[PDB]
Formats: C-alpha cells, sequence, structure tokens
RNA sequence: GUCUACGGCCAUACCACCCUGAACGCGCCCGAUCUCGUCUGAUCUCGGAAGCUAAGCAGGGUCGGGCCUGGUUAGUACUUGGAUGGGAGACCGCCUGGGAAUACCGGGUGCUGUAGGCUU
RNA sequence: CAUAGCGACGUCGCUUUUUGAUCCUUCGAUGUCGGCUCUUCCUAUCAUUGUGAAGCAGAAUUCACCAAGCGUUGGAUUGUU
RNA sequence: CCUCCCGUGGAGCAGAAGGGCAAAAGCUCGCUUGAUCUUGAUUUUCAGUACGAAUACAGACCGUGAAAGCGGGGCCUCACGA
RNA sequence: GUUUUAUCCGGUAAAGCGAAUGAUUAGAGGUCUUGGGGCCGAAACGAUCUCAACCUAUUCUCAAACUUUAAAUGGGUAAGAAGCCCGGCUCGCUGGCGUGGAGCCGGGCGUGGAAUGCGAGUGCCUAGUGGGCCACUUUUGGUAAGCAGAACUGGCGCUGCGGGAUGAACCGAACGCCGGGUUAAGGCGCCCGAUGCCGACGCUCAUCAGACCCCAGAAAAGGUGUUGGUUGAUAUAGACAGCAGGACGGUGGCCAUGGAAGUCGGAAUCCGCUAAGGAGUGUGUAACAACUCACCUGCCGAAUCAACUAGCCCUGAAAAUGGAU
C-alpha cells in the first residue's frame, strides 16, 4: 500500500447469504487509505484476518468517506498500531496533533517510515482516538499545551536561492 | 537412469485405500458396459490381471469392445507433441462409469422434454446454461442493529 | 444499505509489452484480443471472463467504464472489423451493413449495446476492432505492481475512466 | 577434527535420519536432555521460561550440549541443584555428511575430486524452525530473573538469533497458569510426576466415581 | 413390530460386558441303520424331534473403546501468480486467488432390495 | 582472582603468503623450480619514535595503541623453497 | 508334544524391494499336465521399429470341479538375444 | 498452450506420532519374575524397602526410501444433428422369453443446447541442428564455487534500442525510412536532457559517513551517541543524584581450623533494638582489625529510575601499482 494524503473510509461488509444463515452479520471498519479501491482491499484483508471471510464469499455493502466533524479545531490524536520490524512485531502507541484524523494517520505513516523504516504494508492501524490534553503522554505533543505559547523563528533560511541566482547582497536570516 | 518396469512408481497408485482391502465388492462386476460409453480407468491392485498401465490411471476413455471379463477402451495418450488414441484391454475391476456423461445425457433428455413442453405451452424458455452472472442490486437491512466495529488485535508471542 | 448491481461491463487495457510472456498469459491475452501494449477491449463480466482477467492480472489494467468513456472510445477511436479489415466508423452504413440483422444500425445503437450489455453484445463487440490507444499522458504510477499497492496493474474499480481520458 | 558450524548452519538438504539406509552414524554429543529436579511435581515449579529460535537453521548436537551445560551451571549456581528443571526440546536427528579430501600435498593420490562425492556421516544436528522452542526451564516463580539470565547465557552457544519468553503455561504443561489452579480444583487435571493428566467429561462413570471419592 | 433365505452398500454395521425376547422361524439338542468322513459321529454327512432359549441370533443399555459426521484448531499451516518489497544472509511481510490436519468440544450407532412366514 | 596474561565446551568471521575443489582463458606455445640482481608495495610491528596496561620496585619481559619513516645481517650442510 | 483362549494378518507366498491376498494368492490333501497346438489384435520401451515381457480375445485338444467356472506357467513388477 | 459448469485422477507441501511401521526424552501408577537384592527378613524375603524388567495412562522430539488425514498448482473426459425420439428388418452371436446385443432401413424433431477468440483440413519434398548457456522459483551432490546434475517458464545463442557509468542473460521494450505528440524502466546539483518546486514530515556527523534489483563486499557481539517504543518500579506519607551519620546484641552464630570471626568452603536466615542492619554485596587483615555495600536516617525540595526493544551512526572491520556512490 502506497500513500498520499490518506482518507478515512467507513467500510461495511458481510458474507453472502447462504441456506445456513439468511442474514449474516454486518461488520464495519475504519480504513485509512488513499482511495476507496484500496480501502475495500484493506477491508477484505482485515476481515479475512479477524473473521473467516473472503472477498469471493462476501460482499461490501457500503464504502463511504468519513469527513472530519471538526477540521477547524486543533486536537490530540493517540494511535494504537502494530508493525513488523526487521526482527519481530511490535505494538506502538503514538501521539500527534492535527486538525483531521486522516491527517494524523498520514503523519503517523510518515513518522513510522522516518523513525523505524517501516513501510506502509507493515503497519496495522488498530485504533485512532482523540484524547484530552491531560491524557497525553508524549512530551513533544504536551509542550504545545500552553495557553500563552510564544516562540520566535530564529534562523530563517532563504528558500528563494535561485531568484535571483546571482546577487550583490548577502541574505539576512534574522527577521 | 530410471528402470522401465511396468509398475515402477505405482507404490501408492495401485495400493488399496485405508481399510478397503480384501474382497472386491460384486457390484463392480455387476455393472454393464456397452460399446461407446465413457469409463474412467483407475486400476486397483487387488486384481493383478488385465491391469492398465500407470499412464492410463486417472484417464477417461470410450468403450469399443466387450469381452467376457474385460473391455476395450479408446483412450487419448499424449506423447511428446502429439496425442494418439490408444486402444487398451482392461478388466472391468479397473474401470467404472464416468458420471460426466451420465449428467450430460440427463441434461439432454431434460432439455428435450423442456422443448416439447414449451412448444406445447407456447412460451419460450432458456436452455443454454449461462455462466455465473454478476450479482444484482439489492437492499441489505440493518434491522435496527448497528454493524459490529472490527479492529485488528494487538500482537503477542504465543509459543 | 443499497448494494448496487455488480458492474457487467469492463474496459481492459493491456499495459505490459510482448517480451517474455508465459504461455497461459499469452493465450488469454490473445483471447481478449490484446496483442499489443495499450490495446483496449470491452469485456462482458461473468465468472469465466473474470477468471480470465485474474489470470492476466499483472499484464492489464481494467475497470468499469462509464457512458462518457464509452462514447469517447467509440467516437474517437472506433473502428469496425468489416471483411477482416480495420475500417473507420465514418458512416452509419458501415455499421448497418454488418450489424443491421441484429437491430444495430448506428453509432448510437452500437454504444447502447456496448454500454447496456445487450443480447447481441458479443456480435457488437467483436465487430469493433480492438482500440489502439496512445500512451497515458501524464505517465503511469508503476506498471509492474497492482493498483492497490500504488501501481497500475489489476482492477481499479472506476478509475479506469481517469485512465481512459489520458489514454486516448 | 570438526568443521566450523557455518558449513552446516542452513537446512539445505532433505532430512537425513539415522535409519536402515544411513548406517555408521556416530553418536550425538548430547545424551541427556532433562536436568535438575526432574521428579518435582507440577505445582512445585509454576514458572516456565522458554528459549525460542527466530531462524530456520540447524543446531549441532555439540552446540546443544554446550548450551545445556552452561544453563545447568548457572541454574545450579543461582537457584541450587533442586530449585529448577531444564528440558532440551531439540533432538539431533538430522545426519550431516562429509566428503573427506586428503589433506596432503597431492591431488594425483587418488583424490578423484568430485567423483563419487556422496559423503560419510559427519555428525548430527537438530532442525529448528522460526518459533520453535530450544530449551525450557521451569522453577519457582521468584527465580524468573535467574531463568532469564541462564537462557541469555545459553544463547551464546548457538549460531542464529534466539528470544527469551516467559510462557503463560503452568510449568511444562499445556494449560494456562491462571486457569491451572481452578482446573485442578474441579478435577479437570490430575497431577502425575512432572506433568498433569487431563480428565475429560466422557468415558465410563466408574472413572468418574473413582474421582470424587 | 419383527424373523427366515438370497443379497447390495461394506463398522452409523465392529469390539467388551449387562438386560429383555410373545408367535413363527433360526438355532442349540437327540441318534449313527443308511449316504459320507474322521485318532475321536467334536467338525462333516445322514435320520430325527425329548428338552431349552443357557448360548448363537434379535432389540435395548454403557457420562464405554472404535467408527461415521459436524465445531474448533483457523482463514492458521501450506500455496498459484506479482513487485527495482524488507533483510548481509537465513528468511520474512504485502498484493492477487485457493486453503488444510491433530489435540480439544458436540451429535449419531446401520440403511435397504427380492421372495416367504409370524404378530387380533 | 573468569577476563594482568590465558580460554575448555560452543559459536561468528577475515585472508588468499598453504593445500585442495573446479576447468572459465591459453594446446597454429604466455619458456616450467631455486638462487643471484634490482625496484616498489602491504601490515597481521621483530627493532627504532611517541604512548596505554601488568601478577610493571629497579633491570629484563609481557599485552595493547598511533605507526610501514628507517632497518631486518655474515656463514657450515642441502639444487632446494 | 498335547489342550483351551486371544489373535486384521503383526506369518507365509523361491529370491531384492514395493504392491496384493484370510472359509485367500498362505498350509495340507486329491486328481492332474493350460509349462500343450494355432491365427491375428493390443499394452509396455517406443521412432509408436525390433527383442523380451504382458493383457484381452478367437479356434482346437485337454485338466479339475457337482457345477458356475478356472487353467494356455509361477499373484504382479526382472530373470534375457538379430 | 484460456476460462466456466459437471465429473473423475493423485499422495506432494502441510500435518500426525496419547494412529500403524521405524526413531526417541522424562517422570507417574500397578503387580508377576533366574533383575539386582534387603539394611533386623534364612526360619512361610516371619516381613516389605529399593532398583530393574514388564504392563497401563501420560509426556519431549522426528522420517527422501513412514503414515490415518490432506491442500494450492496440476492431468483426463463431457458440454449434441455422428444428438434425441418413434416404428420396422437381419443375425450362423446370446438365449426360459416376442431375451440381450450389434448392425441395417424408414420417419419426426434446430431454442445449433457454456464463455471468449480464431478461417480450417490435408499431402509431398526437405535443409540446418543433434557441444548449449543464463535468470525467478522447485531441486540433487558438494563446505562452497562464475562447480556438477535435473523440473518449469522466459531469455541469450539468432537481438538491435531506452535504463543499470561499464557488462551475452538484469529492468523496459523488440526494430522498414521519417515528422509531431506521449510514455515505459530509469531519472532531473554539474559532467548530462530534465526539480533554477520559496516541495512535505522526520532520522543521521562518521579522525575508514552514506548513497538504489542482478551487483560487485561483510557477521556474531557491543555503545551512558541520538531517536522512537514496551514492560515495570519509586515519589510532598517527600523520590533520584549528591554531601553526612548509624550499618548492632546474643554471635569472634553451627560443621569446617593451623587464623579465618559476615566475606579460602557445607548447610540452613534466629529473634529483640528500632531508623535500619544480610548471623552478609565486595576490598582486605597471617589473623584480629579496619574499610565498603543493602537497609534506614539527616540536608536538599520535583519528578525520577530500571530492564528490554529497533531505527540511523560508531566499534567489531587487516594486503599488497595510485583510485573509485
Ligand atoms: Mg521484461
Ligand atoms: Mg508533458
Ligand atoms: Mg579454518
Ligand atoms: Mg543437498
Ligand atoms: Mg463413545
Ligand atoms: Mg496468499
Ligand atoms: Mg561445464
Ligand atoms: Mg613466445
Ligand atoms: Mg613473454
Ligand atoms: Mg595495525
Ligand atoms: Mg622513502
Ligand atoms: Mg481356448
Ligand atoms: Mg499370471
Ligand atoms: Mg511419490
Ligand atoms: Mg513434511
Ligand atoms: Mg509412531
Ligand atoms: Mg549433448
Ligand atoms: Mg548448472
Ligand atoms: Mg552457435
Ligand atoms: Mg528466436
Ligand atoms: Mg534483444
Ligand atoms: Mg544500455
Ligand atoms: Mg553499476
Ligand atoms: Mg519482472
Ligand atoms: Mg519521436
Ligand atoms: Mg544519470
Ligand atoms: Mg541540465
Ligand atoms: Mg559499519
Amino acid at each position: 500500500k502506497a500513500s498520499g494524503t490518506l482518507r478515512e473510509y467507513k467500510v461495511v461488509g458481510r458474507c453472502l447469504p447462504t441456506p445456513k444463515c439468511h442474514t449474516p452479520p454486518l461488520y464495519r471498519m475504519r480504513i485509512f487509505a488513499p482511495n476507496h479501491v484500496v480501502a475495500k482491499s484493506r477491508f477484505w484483508y482485515f476481515v479475512s484476518q479477524l473473521k473467516k471471510m473472503k472477498k469471493s464469499s462476501g460482499e461490501i455493502v457500503y464504502c463511504g468517506q468519513v469527513f472530519e466533524k471538526s477540521p477547524l479545531r486543533v486536537k490530540n490524536f493517540g494511535i494504537w498500531l502494530r508493525y513488523d520490524s526487521r526482527s519481530g512485531t511490535h505494538n506502538m502507541y503514538r501521539e500527534y496533533r492535527d486538525l483531521t484524523t486522516a491527517g494524523a494517520v498520514t503523519q503517523c505513516y510518515r513518522d513510522m517510515g522516518a523513525r523505524h523504516r517501516a513501510r506502509a504494508h507493515s503497519i496495522q492501524i488498530m485504533k485512532v482516538e482523540e484524547i484530552a490534553a491531560s491524557k497525553c503522554r508524549r512530551p513533544a505533543v504536551k509542550q504545545f499545551h500552553d495557553s500563552k505559547i510564544k516562540f520566535p523563528l530564529p534562523h530563517r533560511v532563504l528558500r528563494r536561492q535561485h531568484k535571483p541566482r546571482f546577487t550583490t547582497k548577502r541574505p539576512n536570516t534574522f527577521f | 537412469t530410471n528402470t522401465k518396469g511396468k509398475r515402477r512408481g505405482t507404490r501408492y497408485m495401485f495400493s488399496r485405500p485405508f481399510r478397503k482391502h480384501g474382497v472386491v465388492p460384486l457390484a463392480t462386476y455387476m455393472r454393464i458396459y456397452k460399446k461407446g460409453d465413457i469409463v474412467d480407468i483407475k486400476g486397483m491392485g487387488t486384481v493383478q490381471k488385465g491391469m492398465p498401465h500407470k499412464c492410463y490411471h486417472g484417464k477417461t476413455g470410450r468403450v469399443y469392445n466387450v469381452t467376457q471379463h474385460a473391455v476395450g477402451i479408446v483412450v487419448n495418450k499424449q506423447v511428446k507433441g502429439k496425442i494418439l488414441a490408444k486402444r487398451i484391454n482392461v478388466r472391468i475391476e479397473h474401470i467404472k462409469h464416468s458420471k460426466s456423461r451420465d449428467s450430460f445425457l440427463k441434461r439432454v433428455k431434460e432439455n428435450d422434454q423442456k422443448k416439447k413442453e414449451a412448444k406445447e405451452k407456447g412460451t419460450w424458455v432458456q436452455l443454454k446454461r449461462q455462466p455465473a452472472p454478476p450479482r444484482e442490486a439489492h437492499f441489505v437491512r440493518t434491522n435496527g442493529k448497528e454493524p459490529e466495529l472490527l479492529e485488528p488485535i494487538p500482537y503477542e508471542f504465543m509459543a | 444499505f443499497y448494494v448496487p448491481a455488480e458492474p457487467k461491463l469492463a474496459f481492459v487495457i493491456r499495459i505490459r509489452g510482448i517480451n517474455g510472456v508465459s504461455p497461459k498469459v499469452r493465450k488469454v491475452l490473445q483471447l481478449l484480443r490484446l496483442r499489443q501494449i495499450f490495446n483496449g477491449t470491452f469485456v462482458k463480466l461473468n465468472k469465466a471472463s473474470i477468471n480470465m482477467l485474474r489470470i492476466v492480472e499483472p499484464y492489464i489494467a481494467w475497470g468499469y467504464p462509464n457512458l462518457k468513456s464509452v462514447n469517447e472510445l467509440i467516437y474517437k477511436r472506433g473502428y469496425g472489423k468489416i471483411n477482416k479489415k480495420r475500417i473507420a466508423l465514418t458512416d452509419n452504413a458501415l455499421i448497418a451493413r454488418s450489424l443491421g440483422k441484429y437491430g444495430i444500425i448506428c453509432m448510437e445503437d452500437l454504444i447502447h449495446e456496448i454500454y447496456t450489455v445487450g443480447k447481441r453484445f458479443k456480435e457488437a463487440n467483436n465487430f469493433l476492432w480492438p482500440f489502439k490507444l496512445s500512451s497515458p499522458r501524464g505517465g503511469m504510477k508503476k506498471k509492474t505492481t497492482h493498483f492497490v499497492e500504488g501501481g497500475d496493474a489489476g482492477n481499479r474499480e472506476d478509475q479506469i475512466n481517469r485512465l481512459i481520458r489520458r489514454m486516448n | 577434527g570438526r568443521r566450523p558450524a557455518r558449513c552446516y548452519r542452513y537446512c539445505k538438504n532433505k532430512p537425513y535420519p539415522k535409519s536402515r539406509f544411513c548406517r555408521g552414524v556416530p553418536d550425538a554429543k548430547i545424551r541427556i536432555f532433562d536436568l535438575g529436579r526432574k521428579k518435582a511435581k507440577v505445582d512445585e515449579f509454576p514458572l516456565g521460561g522458554h528459549m525460542v529460535s527466530d531462524e530456520y537453521e540447524q543446531l549441532s548436537s555439540e552446540a546443544l550440549e554446550a548450551a545445556r551445560i552452561c544453563a545447568n551451571k548457572y541454574m545450579v549456581k543461582s537457584c541450587g541443584r533442586d530449585g529448577f528443571h531444564m528440558r532440551v526440546r531439540l533432538h539431533p536427528f538430522h545426519v550431516i555428511r562429509i566428503n573427506k579430501m586428503l589433506s596432503c600435498a597431492g591431488a594425483d593420490r587418488l583424490q578423484t575430486g568430485m567423483r563419487g562425492a556422496f559423503g560419510k556421516p559427519q555428525g548430527t544436528v537438530a532442525r529448528v524452525h522460526i518459533g520453535q522452542v530450544i530449551m525450557s526451564i521451569r522453577t519457582k516463580l521468584q527465580n524468573e530473573e535467574h531463568v532469564i539470565e541462564a537462557l541469555r547465557r545459553a544463547k551464546f552457544k548457538f549460531p542464529g538469533r534466539q528470544k527469551i519468553h516467559i510462557s503463560k503455561k503452568w510449568g511444562f504443561t499445556k494449560f494456562n497458569a491462571d486457569e491451572f489452579e481452578d482446573m485442578v480444583a474441579k478435577k479437570c487435571l490430575i497431577p502425575d510426576g512432572c506433568g498433569v493428566k487431563y480428565v475429560p467429561s466422557h468415558g465410563p462413570l466408574d472413572k468418574w466415581r473413582v474421582l470424587h471419592s
């Protein structure tokens, strides 16, 4: 599974009815995927792992994107996941700050790739939850819980290094 | 470097199934084989006479000749890049009727009866069997029950 | 929940070339009339055709075309197989002389029979020469992996329309 | 006299047991597989700690002997000679061969190179899979750190990668430690020596009434 | 509801022990002149009909063993096809389809064909 | 007194100055041992320079580090290496 | 040695091994010579040539058994020669 | 050189060994015997204690030449007009039978009885070849091999082109001579076409950094470098770290002794004082002694500690002409 900016999908599926149970149970999952095709594929992967279901023996009755119910509010996200390292499988709890749940999960995927070299096929997101600022455990997240937060931008690197490419004046980094 | 014995590699092929040794049941002898019908060659090892060669075990052929104890079967054999119709004499212990032919002839008789009945009652009916069509649109009721939320379980080492 | 009918029409595009192909994949591609890279064909979907697509999954990208995709494909790149010749569909008489016995007499009838998979879908589809599409403008993602893992092969459900717009 | 174990580390051949076809096999280096107070009852040693391979490879009988000796020495040092019971769970059943060459200054001396290259039985190794248990130590619940250190020290006698795992089973039984006590109380388990007997709720009622009596 | 004769499938039918068996039957049983076989009329063959269901046999029983069939094990093990996936390797993950077997936990314990009897 | 100096049972490597294994190049030919001569290179350092450690009191020795600048000889026997 | 009980074959079937087999294919008796005279077809190796070996028939003449039947060598896979 | 629908075939992978055949670990419970024997049993081992063998229920681990069970992939056949359904005739075969079987002759039935694709059938003459090699996967011998030998598909040979700097086989793609557009695999500091994006988020400092399939170099083991994560523990009833005290009595506890007195060894871990103290974590004394620790307290006043785990980096890491992301 590749990535992009991930989206949350509510995927509901069920086994096909048989003359053993005319109404098989419906199962719902949250899948964070680039698009609905990958979302359906990951739904089948996960329900094959959990229940004894297959894409051939079952069907997907709903697959719809879940829009964030408050994208204008900064909030803390705790994510419980598991992943395969080069030498085993580990459970992790990670914390992020973002406006959207899908953005937080994307942050998680990038951060796992950056810190643990974990590719997206190795990572199994098993719980995402908005948490109160008192329930946070990661100091890098907790340090932004200041009602009077204040910091400068110390050493501002010139990013327009080629417009102009040649110039007489040397850049200023203090602003 | 392999031997060319007639029964090399037949150790399990011609052995009897588990707890099915001993006397051969007599219905196998009581079967009737006409010319032209389709038989599967199996080759049990209890009867050592009239045995088929190991290349005809699991093959299916058509009966062309009937004797007191055996039948003559025309069975296709692939040798390199050619298929040739071999004729083999096999005792009836090593054969049985092929059910594919029986099902097909029952289908033909049923289709002919359907044609007769449909020409009697006017209305057309479908006879060619179609492959599995795509599933049609339908409604799935929730019955006032929220679908169960599923999440992957955490890893733990078991044993 | 309303589950829609499973789509009965697919557009299949061959995305890999003709070098080093296993015999079963080569045979199934010949049966789908995809003997060249970036050749497209409408395939009626059932168990047999779906399993045939599964066999050649790494070599194709397929999906469910919409009405606009069918219209663009037939109008811009529609060629008929008239007398074993690839003839451009520049007149309705060319369709009528080959398919009129089936009630298909115009571009609209051909498009209707292709889109709503009709009784004479096999005849109408085999009348059409396989579509010879250009390279995808804007490039592919990865032709060597499946669509669900970031590539281009296999079944993308309805993104085949996005593919088609760039492809022809 | 013995080749480096790197020459026979991997499971490259089919299993080659000592049988009527493989004759003339020298004895394995490991002859004893259970040490400590083997006669200790089931409830005496509740804690069970395994050492589990992470690689599909071959462990030599000499390596198993060395690891057994090391773990036994540390367990005797820490927990005393009656405070533990160790079981090696790998038996060296796979015979490894050697095509011996003359180690002199001559190839003309009937060396023949690779002609008739099938070899004579060099030794025996055990085949271990990913997740398979190599050694087990059961003891009192307070010797957990001693068990972990003994298994950690035994790890250094083996080629690949191994993990130490404090199992959830009671001792060497296959029943969970938390569910062991009530099962024994309700007589689904009956102790006998180092293990227990599971008593299902089927069979003659005479076997039921010899229990509860 | 059963039995006898001949069977088909060949344990859901086998094995161990216990209980019951009305009527026909099947048996045990009685005998050795004839037929026929023995070391021995035990077996076999023959001629019977005093007694008996004790046994065979039939039905039932056993938290029975087995066998048959389900659940679990487990979408696990294994596996078709894919990748310029990971890893020094050993090997592992993912995509695309298929998918087991113990232990353990349940249920069941012959069905039936032809011909002929018995059963108020 | 395990680890100044050593290291059984095991186990991981490196090297191509040994000997093998193979037979890819060479059979219209790459002169096949040793010595003599002469130059250069390597370091896994024998000595010397600068150091650390010792079961380094001194003396001698041992272990290790940076380190190949410089040196590493004369003879009897043997075609010898 | 004699007797009873259990005994799915854990024995035996010439030999190597594998398969097969229980009122069997094993053991013991009785009678025997189908291990005989013939023509074709077929299978195995295969080039679909040969040899060898084998399978199913057909025509004689027999053997055995009350008979159904079975038997033209050895229960089958080797034991041979233009 | 395909699927689908029916229908057979198989014994590999897996699994199993409280199922057969072989291999194999440990205890447990019983009671006979040319087991040892057993201390007081000769005397009727008056007795019954141990170890054997045996049996029973369990238990650890296995099989290319074992197997109850048993896949995936795979092999065969069928999916009609040469079929179906009615009559009738022939037979020296078969026979209770007008039986059976085969053949033959008339007649009626097309909804042409899965999908998809394609035009098929057939004969003659015939060259070259009959040294192969390579890659994924399966696989045998071998320590291994750019080694030797098989299976399957593809390729090189016979093949150029784009990429891998370079390269018979890798990745893309196969080729008449050209113009325009667009791609593949691969790339876009400069060589060298293309990021001269105000690209995004992190990780990392190497006095041998690292830098892209095949592929052209590394392991076990370590690090109080840094980054994440798991489990556990302490703390205003004041943690942690520092500085300062107590660290006993019986008892210089018993068996060790030539001194071992807490510390050259063997056993057990007593109690009271309480703030605590192990009849001891170490140094050591010839030995005493003297120190130190774990345990408590004082000052100090807000968080801290431990064991793992895996990312990058570092150590491990030595070769010869001067040199290779
Ligand atoms: Mg290619
Ligand atoms: Mg462009
Ligand atoms: Mg060596
Ligand atoms: Mg091998
Ligand atoms: Mg039972
Ligand atoms: Mg799979
Ligand atoms: Mg060679
Ligand atoms: Mg010359
Ligand atoms: Mg020269
Ligand atoms: Mg050095
Ligand atoms: Mg100089
Ligand atoms: Mg005859
Ligand atoms: Mg015979
Ligand atoms: Mg086999
Ligand atoms: Mg196996
Ligand atoms: Mg066994
Ligand atoms: Mg050759
Ligand atoms: Mg080779
Ligand atoms: Mg050539
Ligand atoms: Mg070619
Ligand atoms: Mg080429
Ligand atoms: Mg190139
Ligand atoms: Mg390169
Ligand atoms: Mg490829
Ligand atoms: Mg161009
Ligand atoms: Mg470049
Ligand atoms: Mg440029
Ligand atoms: Mg390094």
